[PDB]
């Protein structure tokens, strides 16, 4: 009654086992408001002398 | 024109590793995990004479 039960499958040719679990959560939000204002004017001084 | 933006944002991440190693000489240290508690009763609770 001791736990030195290494009578089968002695793998100590080092055998480094890894694990790498990885989760990720991500939300996002935007609010993009523009507002234009624009006005024009001109003048059209024309002439013709037939 | 004017323009205003509001980029609200959040993240999350939950990593986890479970790396086990198996050096060879740990069983040498594990030979007597129960021996030094079992003879402790011989040291302190039982008549150590014939």
């Amino acid at each position: 009654c001791i736990t030195h039960e290494d009578y089968l499958n002695v793998v100590y040719s080092s055998s480094e086992v890894e694990k790498y679990l990885q989760s990720q959560g991500f939300t996002e939000h935007n609010e993009d408001t523009t507002s234009n204002t624009d006005e024009t004017s001109n003048q059209n001084a024309t002439s013709l002398d037939n | 024109q004017n323009a205003k933006r509001n980029q609200n944002q959040k993240g999350n991440a939950k990593g986890t590793q479970f790396t086990k190693q198996y050096l060879i000489d740990n069983i040498d240290k594990a030979y007597d995990l129960r021996k030094k508690i079992l003879n402790e009763f011989d040291k302190k609770c039982f008549l150590q004479i014939w």
